[PDB]
DNA sequence: TTAGAGAATTGGAGAGTGTGTTTTTTTTTTTTT
C-alpha cells in the first residue's frame, strides 16, 4: 500500500486530494480453499474461498485511530489504533493521570467503513441433506 | 477410640451400636445365620452390598432400629465397619473393588409424600412413588488432585463436606498459589438426580401430585428409569439453596431431597423348563395348544390366532434379503376383539411395540428429531416400528393414518429399513419387524356389499405386502351367541385359580417362543420344496383356466414364510409337507374371508388393484 | 504383463495444501536468479 | 474390549475405552489453543509451552526468576500452537439402546486428524478417553475473569461460586462402525487388476453381467441389457457456451403388479453403492426433489434434500412411479434433464443438483396391461415424462404354466438349494470401467 | 530448561556434541595434548575440556558399560515400571480405605468423650468414623509457608542415563 | 561453646478500592390440508 501509494502519486501529484491511502487488493491467488476445510494451519495466511453471502451488516463507521477527550482537563490522548480484536481502553491521561470516564473526541478521531459479511458454502457445493 | 464416640446430641455408642449390629447379622435366622448366607453370596457374585430388611432388624432389637430410624447418617456407617469386619473376619484373602455397603430397606412406606415434615429431617424414611425424570451422570469429585505449576510436586486433598481444602503454597518448592486443581487426575463418583411423583394410586381425590427430589449415587445410580414405580428407603436431607450463584446469601426455607440408600422396584409383574418344553414339543396337536393358549379372555378366532402364532414363531433370518417376518392385518368394526388381541401380544412378545395409526399417538410410527427438552440437545427419536427391530409392531387404528405414515409403512414393509433425511442426519435405520395391524371400516359398522378395501379405505399396494388379512366379523347366528354369552358369564366369574392356570400356560408360551427363537432353524425338504412349488403352480390354475389371474409369485413367498413358521412351531428343523399343507390351509382361508367378492367369490385381483374384475366391467 | 499394463495405459490415458508447492515451484524460480546475478557477477 | 454408553461411569475417567454411537450432530471445526506463547509485559521475558487446562490459562509466574509478575502477560497468537478441535453430539446405536429407555446422548471431541472424519447418521466407533471438563464460566483467573445440583467450592480461581462437572469422551481414533482414475489404480489390487482385465476380455459379457446381476429374475433378458446399460451410463459433455449435455440414462419398467418390475429395482439397489430406493408417493416433506421447512432450532426455512439430491452421481430406483405428488411430478422435469432442481421460496434460493440415472417402476390404469393400447394409453405418464426415458420396457404376466413352473422353480431353489461373476467384481469393473470416455467414429 | 526433559536413553544436545567431538577425532587430539610431555602448557586447557565432557557423567555407572547392555536396560526397564505401579495401587487402595464408601456430603457427626478439644469440651468430629481409626489434629490443617531463610538447599539436576553410543564411547575415552 | 541483647528483613492482618446483580401473541409462509 506504501509503494502503490509513491507510485500514484508520481503520476499523479494531486491525489492527495482525493485520497490519503490507496488498498492493494489481490486477485487470481492460487491458494484456494474450501470453507469445509480451512484448519488452524491457515491461519494468519491469505487464503482464498468460495461461497454465498448469507448475511451483511449495515456499513457501520468503526473507530481506526481513535483520540479520547481527559475526563477532567482539556488534554486529548494520543491516536490508539483499532485491531478488531477488543476494545480499545485509553489508560490514563499522561498530563494529570486521571484515568475516569473518558469519552471519544469524533472530531478528532479517524473511522472508515466496517461491514461484517457471512458466508456459507455454496448450495450446489454442499451434500444433499 | 471407637469406644469413646458417641453419636452427635444422641448419647448412642457408637461400638455398642455396632456389636448390636454384629450380633443380629450372626443370629438373625427366620424370615420364614441368615445374613452370612448374603455375606457368602456377595463372596462368590462380586457385588459390594448387603441388603438388609428393618422390619428384621426391629424383631430382633427394637432399640436398635429406633437408633437406625432415627440417627441413619451415624449408624448405616456404623452397619457397613460392622459388616466389613465380619466379612473380612471370615473370607480372609477375597478380594473386593470396595468395602460392602449396608442397604436397610422397610418392606413398605413408612410415610407419603404430603406427610413428609421437617421433622423428619436427617431421618431414613420410605416411600413410594414413580418415576418422572432421571438426569444425565453427575461425577462428584472424591478427591483433588493438586501440581505445582512451577515443579510438578503433587499432592492429594479430602472432600470435606462438599468443599476443598486447597493448598496455598508448594512443598517441594514455596511457590505461592502455584498449586492447580488437575481435573482428570483428580477422584470422582457417579451421582443421578432423580424426580420422583406419588403414585396414582396413592393421590388423594382430584389432587394435583406431589413431587420429590431423589440423589442416588455410585450403584444405585443406573437402576431406575422413568416411568418405573419405586419403593425408595433413603435419609431425608434438608439444604440450602443460595440466592443467586455468585452470593452466599441462602433463603430461609431449605431445599429437600432424599440421600437413596436402596431401592426396591414394585411394578416388574434354563434346563428345567428346556426339558419340559423339549417333550412337549412332540405332545400331539401342541400347534393347536398353542394356538388355543392365545388370547383365553376373548371368544375363539381359530384362524386369527394360529395366524398370530406363526407371525410370533416367524421365519428363519438368512443371506438374500428376504424378509423372515410375517405381517397380518385385522378387520372389523369399532368394538371387536381386535384391540384386545394387540394389546395381549404386546404384552406377550419381547422387543414389542403398540401404538396406534392415528395421528395423536404416545409414540410414532415414523422416526423425527426433537430438542430434548431437559438438555437442549437434538435427539434422533426412531419410531415404533425402528424400536420393533427384531419383534412385533402392533398397529391399532391401521386405517386412520396419514399418507405419509402410509409411505413410512409402505418402505418399511418391502425394505425393512426406515430412511433417515432429517436436518443433517442421513442414516438407514433397520426395521426388520412383524406388523400385526387392526383397521376399522370407514362406516360405522362393515358394510357387507363392498370389499375388504373398499371400507377400509386403504391402498391396495400396502395391502398387497400383509402376509395374512382376516375378518372379526360375529355371526347372527344362536348356535356362536349363546355359547358366547355363556364364555362371557364364566369369564365374569373367573377367580385366582384360573387366573394362576392361565398365568403359567402363558408363561409356558413365552418360554416356548423364546427357546425357538434361540436356536431352532428350520430348512426345507425336497418333498416341502415340492409341495410349495405345485402349490403356487395350483394356485395359478384356477385363474389362468378362464383367462383371468388368480395368483402372483409373492404369496409363494407369503407361503414360504408360513411353512417355516410352522416346523418352528412344532419345533422340526426340517420343513415338511405337513408344515406346506397347513400354510396352504390358513393362507386360503386368509383369503376366503378377505379376498371374497360377494357376487364372484374369491378374486385375486381385489388385492393387486382397487375393485375388482366386475367393477372394471361395470365401468 | 504387457497387454495389461496396455490397460493400464489406456486407462491413465481416460484417467486426465498447495502452499508448499507454490512455494517449492518459486523456490526454483529464485535458486535460478541467483545462480544467473552470480554468473553475471564473475563473468 | 468396547463399552457401552451407559457404561461410561466415573471409573472410565483417563482410561482408554472403544465405544459406538451413532452421531446426530457435528459442530464447526474451531482452532483450539494446546500452548501458549506469553510475553510478559514488565520485563518482555517470552514465556514458550504454557499448556492450557478446561480454561484459558496465563503463565502462573514469569520465566523470569527474579520479576515478580504473575498476571501482566499478553498472549503472542502467532508463535502460539494450535489444534483443529471439533466437538459432535452422538447417542447410543439402535442396536446397544436398552428397550423402553430414552436415548443416552453423549459429547466426543474430535482433534487434528481427527475432525470432520464422521457425519451426523454415520454410525462409528470411537477410541478415546472418557475425561471430565469443568464449568469453566465459573473459573476466574487473569487470563479471563468469570461469567439445580451443588457443586464443590473452595478454590481460589472460583471464590464463592461451586464448580460442576460433565463428562466428555475425547477420541483419539474415529472409525465406522462396520464398513481419481489414478487413485482407483492404485487402491485396487494386482489380483483384481488380472480379473478386471478378464472381465474386459471376456466373451459373453454382455449376458454374463446381466445374469450375475439378476439371478432371481426369470427371463425378461431385454430389460435386464437395459438396466446394464443404464448402470454403465453415457460420457456427461459439456458445450462451447458452458451449457451442459446429458450422460446419464433414464430407464422406465412398466408392468403388471404381479411381475418382476419391483424386483429389478432391488437388485439394482443393493447391487450399486449410493443409490437410493424410494416410492413415488413421499415419506417426508421432501419427497423425490427437495422441499422448503421451517428449522426447528433457527425457526428459518431451510431445504430439506429428496430422493434425487441423495441419488445424486447415483441411481434412484423411483417404485410406484406413477403416484407422484404434484410437485414431485413438475421438478421431475427439470431433475430427469437438465438434472438440477431450481428452488425460489421464501428465505432460500437454490439451483440444487441432480445429477442421478433414474430407474422408475409404473403400473398400468387400472392395474393391468393391454397389448391392444399404446403404453401412451396404458400409463399416465404425461408426453413431456415419456420423453425423458431413454428405453421403455413392459412386462405382461403371461398365463403360461411352463413358465409359472420355471418361477416356482427358481425362487424355491433360491430359498433351499442356495444357502458367474460375485456383485464385488461387478463393483470393481464397474468402478474400473466408468472411468473410461469412448469418443465417436 | 526447555529441553532438558528428555528421558533417558535419548540424546540430548551435549550427547550429539559428544557424538561430533569422537566422529571428528578431536577425542584423540585431546588424548594426545593430554600425554604429550613437550604440549604440557595446554594442560589445564584438555583439564577444562575433558571436565565439560565428563559433566554429566557417574564413574561407576560408565565404568559398568558394555556390550550386553541393551537387553539389561530393557528388562530393568519393564521391572521398575512394575513397581512403581504396584506401588502407586497400594497407595490407591489405603487412601480408599482412609476415606469411607459414602459420598464426601454424607453427614453425621460423633462426640469422642475422652478427648478434650482445645477448650474444655468434648471433641466433636466431623470428618467421617472412617478417619477415627487412625485419627490425628492434623487432618485439616494447612501446612506452613517455610520463610526463605529456612528453605532447605535442593539438588541442582536430576541423573538421566545418556545415550547408549555416548556412554561407550566415554568408557572408551 | 552456648545463648542472649540490638538491628534489619519478611509474614500477614487488615484497611481501602472497584465490580455486578432483579410460557405468549400476532403474523408470515410452506406444506398439508
Ligand atoms: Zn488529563
Ligand atoms: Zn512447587
Ligand atoms: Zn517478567
Amino acid at each position: 500500500d506504501e509503494a502503490a501509494l509513491e507510485v500514484v502519486l508520481a503520476m499523479y501529484p494531486k491525489y492527495d486530494r482525493i485520497t490519503n491511502h490507496i488498498h492493494v487488493r489481490i486477485s487470481h491467488l492460487p491458494l484456494v480453499e474450501e470453507l469445509r476445510s480451512l484448519r488452524q494451519l491457515h491461519l494468519n495466511q491469505l487464503i482464498r474461498t468460495s461461497g454465498v453471502v448469507t448475511s451483511c451488516t449495515g456499513v457501520l463507521p468503526q473507530l481506526s485511530m481513535v483520540k479520547y477527550n481527559c475526563n477532567k482537563c482539556n488534554f486529548v490522548l494520543g491516536p490508539f489504533c483499532q485491531s478488531q480484536n477488543q476494545e480499545v481502553k485509553p489508560g490514563s491521561c499522561p498530563e494529570c493521570q486521571s484515568a475516569g470516564p473518558f469519552e471519544v473526541n469524533m472530531e478528532e478521531t479517524i473511522y472508515q467503513n466496517y461491514q461484517r459479511i457471512r458466508i456459507q458454502e455454496s448450495p450446489g457445493k454442499v451434500a444433499a441433506g | 477410640l471407637g469406644q469413646k464416640l458417641v453419636i452427635w446430641g444422641t448419647d448412642v455408642n457408637v461400638a455398642a451400636c455396632k456389636e448390636n449390629f454384629q450380633r443380629f447379622l450372626q443370629r438373625f435366622i427366620d424370615p420364614l445365620p441368615l445374613y452370612m448366607q448374603r455375606l457368602g453370596e456377595i463372596n462368590v457374585i462380586g457385588e459390594p452390598f448387603l441388603n438388609v430388611n428393618c422390619e428384621h432388624i426391629k424383631s430382633f432389637d427394637k432399640n436398635l432400629y429406633r437408633q437406625l430410624i432415627s440417627y441413619p447418617q451415624e449408624v448405616i456407617p456404623t452397619f457397613d465397619m460392622a459388616v466389613n469386619e465380619i466379612f473380612f473376619d471370615r473370607y480372609p484373602d477375597s478380594i473386593l473393588e470396595h468395602q460392602i455397603q449396608v442397604r436397610p430397606f422397610n418392606a413398605l412406606k413408612t410415610k407419603n409424600m404430603r406427610n413428609l415434615n421437617p421433622e423428619d429431617i436427617d431421618q431414613l424414611i420410605t416411600i413410594s412413588g414413580m418415576v418422572i425424570r432421571t438426569s444425565q451422570l453427575i461425577p462428584e469429585m472424591q478427591e483433588a488432585f493438586f501440581q505445582c505449576q512451577v515443579c510438578a510436586h503433587t499432592t492429594r486433598v479430602e472432600m470435606d463436606r462438599g468443599r476443598i481444602a486447597e493448598p496455598s503454597v508448594c512443598g517441594r518448592c514455596h511457590t505461592t498459589h502455584s498449586m492447580a486443581l488437575i481435573h482428570n487426575r483428580s477422584l470422582f463418583s457417579d451421582k443421578q438426580m432423580i424426580k420422583l411423583q406419588e403414585s396414582p394410586e396413592d393421590m388423594p381425590a382430584g389432587q394435583t401430585p406431589h413431587t420429590v427430589i431423589l440423589f442416588a449415587h455410585n450403584d444405585l445410580v443406573d437402576k431406575v428409569q422413568p416411568g418405573d414405580r419405586v419403593n425408595v428407603t433413603g435419609i431425608y436431607r434438608a439444604v440450602p439453596i443460595r440466592v443467586n450463584p455468585r452470593v452466599s446469601n441462602v433463603k430461609s426455607v431449605y431445599k429437600t431431597h432424599i440421600d437413596v440408600i436402596h431401592y426396591r422396584k414394585t411394578d416388574a409383574k434354563s434346563e428345567k423348563r428346556v426339558e419340559l418344553l423339549k417333550e412337549l414339543s412332540r405332545k400331539p396337536d401342541i400347534y393347536e395348544r398353542l394356538a388355543s393358549a392365545l388370547a383365553p379372555s376373548i371368544y375363539e378366532h381359530e384362524d386369527i390366532k394360529k395366524g398370530i402364532l406363526l407371525q410370533l414363531f416367524g421365519g428363519t433370518r438368512k443371506d438374500g434379503k428376504f424378509r423372515a417376518e410375517i405381517n397380518i392385518l385385522l378387520c372389523g368394526d369399532p368394538g371387536t376383539s381386535k384391540s384386545q388381541l394387540l394389546q395381549y401380544v404386546y404384552n406377550l412378545v419381547p422387543r414389542g411395540q403398540y401404538t396406534s395409526g392415528k395421528g395423536s399417538s404416545a409414540v410414532g410410527l415414523t422416526a423425527y428429531v426433537m430438542k430434548d427438552p431437559e438438555t437442549r440437545q437434538l435427539v434422533l427419536q426412531t419410531g415404533a416400528l425402528v424400536l420393533s427391530d427384531n419383534g412385533i409392531c402392533c398397529i391399532d387404528e391401521f386405517d386412520k393414518m396419514n399418507e405419509s405414515t402410509r409411505s413410512v409403512l409402505h418402505e418399511v414393509m418391502e425394505q425393512q429399513t426406515l430412511s433417515i433425511a432429517k436436518a443433517g442426519i442421513i442414516c438407514q435405520l433397520n426395521a426388520r419387524t412383524s406388523v400385526l395391524a387392526a383397521a376399522n371400516p370407514i362406516e360405522s359398522q362393515w358394510n357387507p356389499k363392498k370389499t375388504t378395501i373398499e371400507n377400509i379405505q386403504l391402498p391396495h399396494t400396502l395391502l398387497s405386502r400383509f402376509d395374512l388379512i382376516f375378518l372379526l366379523l360375529d355371526p347372527q347366528d344362536e348356535a356362536y351367541d349363546r355359547r358366547l354369552a355363556h364364555h362371557l358369564v364364566a369369564l365374569y366369574y373367573q377367580s385366582e385359580e384360573q387366573a394362576e392356570e392361565e398365568l403359567l400356560d402363558m408363561a409356558v408360551l413365552k418360554d416356548y417362543i423364546a427357546y425357538a427363537h434361540s436356536t431352532i432353524m428350520p430348512r426345507l425338504s425336497e418333498e416341502a420344496s415340492q409341495a410349495l412349488i405345485e402349490a403356487y403352480v395350483d394356485m395359478r390354475k384356477i385363474g389362468s383356466s378362464r383367462g383371468m389371474v388368480s395368483a402372483y409369485p409373492r404369496q409363494l413367498e407369503s407361503l414360504i414364510r408360513l411353512a417355516e413358521a410352522h416346523a418352528k412351531v412344532r419345533l422340526s428343523n426340517k420343513v415338511e409337507a405337513i408344515d406346506v399343507e397347513e400354510a396352504k390351509r390358513l393362507h386360503r382361508e386368509a383369503l376366503k374371508q378377505s379376498a371374497t367378492d360377494p357376487r364372484t367369490g374369491i378374486v385375486d385381483i381385489s388385492i393387486l388393484t382397487t375393485g375388482m374384475s366386475a367393477t372394471s366391467r361395470k365401468r | 504383463n504387457r497387454e495389461l499394463e496396455a490397460l493400464k495405459q489406456r486407462f491413465w490415458k481416460h484417467a486426465n495444501e498447495k502452499l508448499q508447492v507454490l512455494k517449492a515451484k518459486l523456490q526454483e524460480a529464485m535458486k535460478l536468479r541467483r545462480f544467473e546475478e552470480r554468473q553475471k557477477r564473475q563473468a | 474390549t468396547r463399552h457401552k454408553i451407559r457404561e461410561l461411569t466415573s471409573s472410565r475417567i483417563g482410561l482408554l475405552t472403544r465405544i459406538s454411537g451413532q452421531v446426530v450432530r457435528t459442530h464447526p471445526v474451531h482452532p483450539e489453543l494446546v500452548s501458549g506463547t506469553f510475553l510478559c509485559l514488565d520485563c518482555q521475558t517470552v514465556i514458550r509451552d504454557v499448556e492450557q487446562q478446561f480454561k484459558y490459562t496465563q503463565p502462573n509466574i514469569c520465566r523470569n526468576p527474579v520479576c515478580a509478575n504473575r498476571r501482566r502477560f499478553l498472549l503472542d497468537t502467532n508463535k502460539s500452537r494450535f489444534v483443529d478441535f471439533q466437538k459432535v453430539r452422538i447417542q447410543e446405536t439402535q442396536a446397544e439402546l436398552p428397550r423402553g429407555s430414552i436415548p443416552r446422548s453423549l459429547e466426543v471431541i474430535l482433534r487434528a486428524e481427527a475432525v470432520e472424519s464422521a457425519q451426523a447418521g454415520d454410525k462409528c466407533d470411537f477410541t478415546g478417553t472418557l475425561i471430565v471438563v469443568p464449568d469453566v464460566s465459573k473459573l476466574s483467573t487473569p487470563g479471563a475473569r468469570a461469567e439445580e445440583t451443588e457443586g464443590i467450592r473452595g478454590l481460589r480461581a472460583l471464590g464463592v461460586r461451586d464448580l460442576s462437572y460433565r463428562l466428555v469422551f475425547l477420541a483419539c481414533c474415529v472409525a465406522p462402525t462396520n464398513p481419481t482414475a489414478e487413485s482407483i489404480k492404485n487402491q485396487m489390487t494386482v489380483k483384481e487388476w488380472e480379473k478386471v482385465f478378464e472381465m474386459s476380455q471376456d466373451k459373453n459379457l454382455y449376458h454374463n453381467l446381466c445374469t450375475s446381476l439378476f439371478p432371481t429374475i426369470h427371463g425378461n433378458d431385454e430389460v435386464k441389457r437395459g438396466v446394464l446399460l443404464m448402470l454403465f451410463g453415457g460420457v456427461p459433455k459439456t458445450t462451447g457456451e458452458g451449457t451442459s449435455l446429458r450422460g446419464d440414462i433414464n430407464v422406465c419398467i412398466v408392468g403388471d403388479p404381479s411381475t418382476a418390475k419391483s424386483q429389478f429395482l432391488k437388485h439394482v439397489e443393493e447391487f450399486s453403492p449410493r443409490a437410493v430406493y424410494t416410492s413415488g408417493k413421499a415419506s417426508s416433506a421432501a419427497g423425490l426433489t427437495a422441499a422448503v421447512v421451517r428449522d426447528e432450532e433457527s425457526h428459518e426455512f431451510v431445504i430439506e434434500a429428496g430422493a434425487l439430491m441423495l441419488a445424486d452421481n447415483g441411481v434412484c430406483c423411483i417404485d410406484e412411479f406413477d403416484k407422484m405428488d404434484v410437485r414431485d411430478q413438475v421438478a421431475i422435469h427439470e431433475a430427469m434433464e437438465q438434472q438440477t432442481i431450481s428452488i425460489t421460496k421464501a428465505g432460500v434460493k437454490a439451483t440444487l443438483n441432480a445429477r442421478t440415472s433414474i430407474l422408475a417402476a409404473a403400473n398400468p390404469i387400472s392395474g393391468h396391461y393391454d397389448r391392444s393400447k399404446s403404453l401412451k394409453q396404458n400409463i399416465n405418464l404425461s408426453a413431456p415424462i415419456m420423453s425423458r426415458f431413454d428405453l421403455f420396457f413392459i412386462l405382461v404376466d403371461e398365463c403360461n404354466e411352463v413358465t409359472d413352473y420355471a418361477i416356482a422353480r427358481r425362487i424355491v431353489d433360491l430359498h433351499s438349494r442356495i444357502e458367474v461373476y460375485s456383485l464385488d467384481d461387478i463393483r470393481r469393473y464397474l468402478l474400473f470401467a466408468r472411468q473410461f470416455k469412448p469418443k465417436i467414429s | 530448561l526447555d529441553q532438558e526433559k528428555k528421558i533417558d536413553d535419548d540424546a540430548s544436545a551435549h550427547d550429539q556434541l559428544l557424538w561430533a567431538i569422537h566422529l571428528s577425532g578431536l577425542d584423540d587430539l585431546l588424548l594426545f595434548l593430554a600425554s604429550s610431555s613437550a604440549e604440557e602448557q595446554w594442560s589445564l586447557h584438555v583439564l577444562e575440556i575433558v571436565s565439560l565432557m565428563f559433566r554429566d557423567q557417574n564413574p561407576e555407572q560408565l565404568a559398568g558399560v558394555g556390550q550386553g547392555r541393551l537387553a539389561q536396560e530393557r528388562s530393568a526397564d519393564f521391572a521398575e515400571l512394575e513397581v512403581l505401579r504396584q506401588r502407586e495401587m497400594a497407595e490407591k487402595k489405603t487412601r480408599a480405605l482412609q476415606r469411607g464408601n459414602r459420598h464426601s456430603r454424607f453427614g453425621g457427626s460423633y462426640i469422642v468423650q475422652g478427648l478434650k478439644s482445645i477448650g474444655e469440651r468434648d471433641l466433636i468430629f466431623h470428618k467421617g468414623l472412617h478417619n477415627l481409626r487412625n485419627y490425628s489434629s492434623d487432618l485439616g490443617k494447612q501446612p506452613k509457608k517455610v520463610p526463605k531463610r529456612r528453605q532447605a538447599a535442593r539438588e541442582l539436576s536430576i541423573q538421566r542415563r545418556s545415550a547408549l553410543n555416548v556412554r561407550l564411547f566415554l568408557r572408551d575415552f
